């Protein structure tokens, strides 16, 4: 509509996210330089994207000529959304 | 609920009991008057006055003018306290140091203070300081150094703004049918980083106890646990794009140099990505500091 | 439409501003504390109501039993908006 | 020093902001003419300032003999920075 | 609103409202009462009359001729300051010290003032210069030196144009029936510079914490963002030629040696065009200075 | 018309702009002696033509014998104008 | 036509002049402050009205409730503007 | 020097100007015989002093015994030339 339109013209930010995961402050205290830290998600798994902060859609990683691109595979529909919260 | 606004409008904040102020009150009234009592050779009578919040102004607009104002400075802390010294009390001291009976009532003047009388207040107020200077002693340590002396509103300014929150601490002083009376003026910013210590009551020193404690409660708390979240890239769009995301879309993002990793919205540091243990891997490299 | 109940879950920012104004970074640094600035908007004027930084609408400064709140009066229409930017 | 000076005949911008909050597009649609809008701010609580979309210090609200005036009274140290954008 | 326009005509400029001028004003009285009691053996009263702002030849045509001006100069601040001091005064002081007792109303004179008068006038002059030298302290630093002396008008021209817009503060002098009055004139550019430190309230000294105010306000603003806008060149042409752009059409331009870069309008730099990175890039050679 | 040909008669300056960009001043200050600044547009793309500031048309950069020219492509049509002026 | 709405929204600079005079070198240095200069027009002219450098009419004088105005009163038609670019 | 010398025999011409507007060709072709247009200075300013259209220095209008005068007031040092140049 109309005001589909207005808002056209604010413009908007997006995030990508690699990964998720938790742990304690003495473990991120213990981390030092080099250090390694596993993530929640496996390999090959479509990445979050997220519009100020809020989890849109989900995309793949590619590189443009020298630049970092995800390519949008699937949506966040809300029964995946519930459930993937649930967790 | 709903009103209007009006830039010339200010409102309170709630109770901010002191009572370490109230207890550092009645120490210093107890040696100040041993100083009177030292002083003018007559046993006084020092009653403190409940303590007041109020703003600056409202405080400026009770006092009698003219007034003596005293400026100090409470050391380390930043800022100007004042001492009040109410002119009854000024004339009562100077009848009772040149042999006055106090018989006559005083005379309303309105006249600046004579040097004579300057001393006078002088010699008050050195007590007066050292007695409060030993009163905060007993919880925090704090040197009060007087700064200048003067006689109108118009030469104070201690604090940026006239609606400035201030704390007053009336006393009144009686050595027969006199009742006169001083004040001591606080401005808010200055006591505001010591308002933990002076609003819960003073406890038994243990300061290698409360030490202790606090290394327990610091040891203990190193074992909780939080959510780290690295944020890869971040990109500029518009709505009507997300409305048509599709499988296949691709979106450029400008290569992250270092990926920046974020506990609920704070950076903590920053690192790169990398491939280890089959799983997405981040080489620290700097802490955020 | 349905997209619209899609981002309706998306929450947005919304930004009041007083006014503005311009002047040399040689005044910024002459002004210290409790220096007065001037703004272009004058006193009455309704405010400008921005969502990401995009101005939309205007309102009037209202208080709600001890919060400040804004009384939307009018709207930012493409001339008003263009004739507002052109200054 | 020198580029200080230089930069000093450069012009700056000053954004005031009084207040922040939000709600939903669905919301915003059901506001109409007249409508009440309450801001996250509380009454009395210093502005912020602005200078190019960034928060440098904060001030009071004055009026000069008809026009609108912001009596600066702290500033955004990064200690209270971090708290503010955290939130 | 539409009104026709005379050249000999001007207007004014709003309020321009000096509170730092007022306090030092009242401190300079309260120096200056004290040195007439030291001088004339009698208690005096001294009035500060309104601040007074005009154009300069209102000031003028309201001084009585003769009239005892004197010339100082503000240093380090540029131009020339005047001391106004009434013939009622002058004659007061010379009565005062010759024995006479002020029971004789003055006569109307309009002659030159005597060596001895301007001896008794001097001996006020350096007085007034000390007095009003410590109360400018206060605030900032100056000396006052003066000049000459002169009695009309004509040997004034302080100011490039009459119609200068010049401070004038009155002072009235009482020691009894007498109501002399002395007044001070600067002109409004000698003080432009300081315009800022004389409006608002003086605060506190503590010059480290200003100072650590302006570093932290210099370290807040240097990350701020701004738009750097370089122009490739400039064509002088006509209307009727843009009416006329077409696809394919060729307008010759002059080859910049050198692109300068532009901020709103304000130049920066001067650079050379190239191609980095797959987009256009300004080698930097010299910043505007 | 008439007067067409009266303000005909009055010269007109032109303007070439190469590209524009955002930066902070901090980045700026970190900028010295042969730095290199990027700028939004690409390479090949029409460049901007101003009268007094205000842009009308787009062209082709060209050399002429010694001295560079632009060669006109397009216009500036409202519809295209108000689109670029949204970004 | 609408090339002329076109240039219509491209704003022009208005220049009015009081008078001229021509000097020598010389005598601009024997010049100092409070100097006085006669101009070539005498009083009650209408002075020239500037586009961009280009004289096109004349006005008068006259003040809008704090603001300087011109009041226009005539043209520079072709033969009165050969006649006095031939002084 | 010598240079000067040479150069002061050399005549110079001096331009005055009383104010500046902008508007746009509509507005002025809606003008007619007696119409009032503003200008943006205010009344009591000093006038703008040009020589061969470059500004120099500011005066104020005086007329000698039937001849409008510039009585000279102030200079158009860099600083000051910038800060009105960027407006």
């Amino acid at each position: 509509m109309q005001d589909i339109d207005l808002i056209m013209d604010i413009p908007v930010k997006l995030t990508v996210e690699l990964g998720r995961t938790r742990m304690t402050i003495k473990e991120l205290l213990r981390l030092t330089q080099g250090s390694v830290v596993a993530l929640d998600g496996l390999a090959g798994e479509p990445l979050d994207i997220l519009i100020n902060g809020y989890l849109i859609a989900q995309g793949e990683v590619v590189v443009v000529a020298d630049k970092y691109g995800v390519r949008i595979t699937d949506i966040i529909t809300p029964s995946e959304r519930m459930r993937r919260l649930s967790r | 609920d709903i009103r209007p606004y009006d830039p010339n409008t200010q409102r309170r904040v709630v109770r901010e009991r002191l009572q370490a102020l109230e207890i550092i009150n009645e120490r210093f009234a107890r040696q100040f008057r041993m100083g009177l009592f030292n002083l003018l050779r007559r046993s006084p009578d020092i009653t403190v006055g409940a303590i007041r919040i109020q703003p600056y102004h409202e405080f400026a607009r009770n006092l009698p003018v003219p007034t003596n104002l005293n400026l100090i400075h409470l050391k380390p802390l930043r800022g100007t306290g004042l001492v009040v010294f109410s002119p009854s009390l000024v004339f009562i001291a100077v009848d009772n140091l040149f042999g006055g009976d106090g018989r006559f009532p005083t005379k309303v003047e309105g006249r600046e203070f004579t040097h004579t009388e300057q001393r006078v207040i002088n010699r008050m107020l050195k007590l007066a300081l050292e007695g409060y200077s030993d009163a905060w002693k007993a919880i925090n340590p704090l040197e009060v150094e007087y700064v200048r002396s003067e006689m109108q509103v118009k030469f104070t300014n201690i604090t940026t703004s006239p609606n400035d929150i201030v704390v007053n601490t009336p006393f009144h002083v009686e050595i027969g049918n006199l009742t006169g009376e001083f004040n001591i003026c606080l401005p808010f910013s200055m006591i505001e980083p010591l308002r933990e210590l002076l609003v819960n009551p003073p406890l038994e020193n243990s300061r290698h106890e409360d030490q202790n404690w606090r290394d327990n409660l610091v040891r203990q708390v190193q074992h909780s646990e939080l959510e780290l979240v690295a944020n890869f890239a971040d990109i500029p769009l518009r709505l009507s794009q997300i409305l048509k995301l599709k499988p296949g879309d691709v979106l450029p993002i400008e290569k992250p140099d270092r990926i920046i990793a974020h506990v609920d919205g704070v950076p903590v540091l920053t690192s790169q990505y990398g491939t280890v243990n089959g799983q997405y891997a981040l080489r620290v490299e700097h802490l955020i500091n």
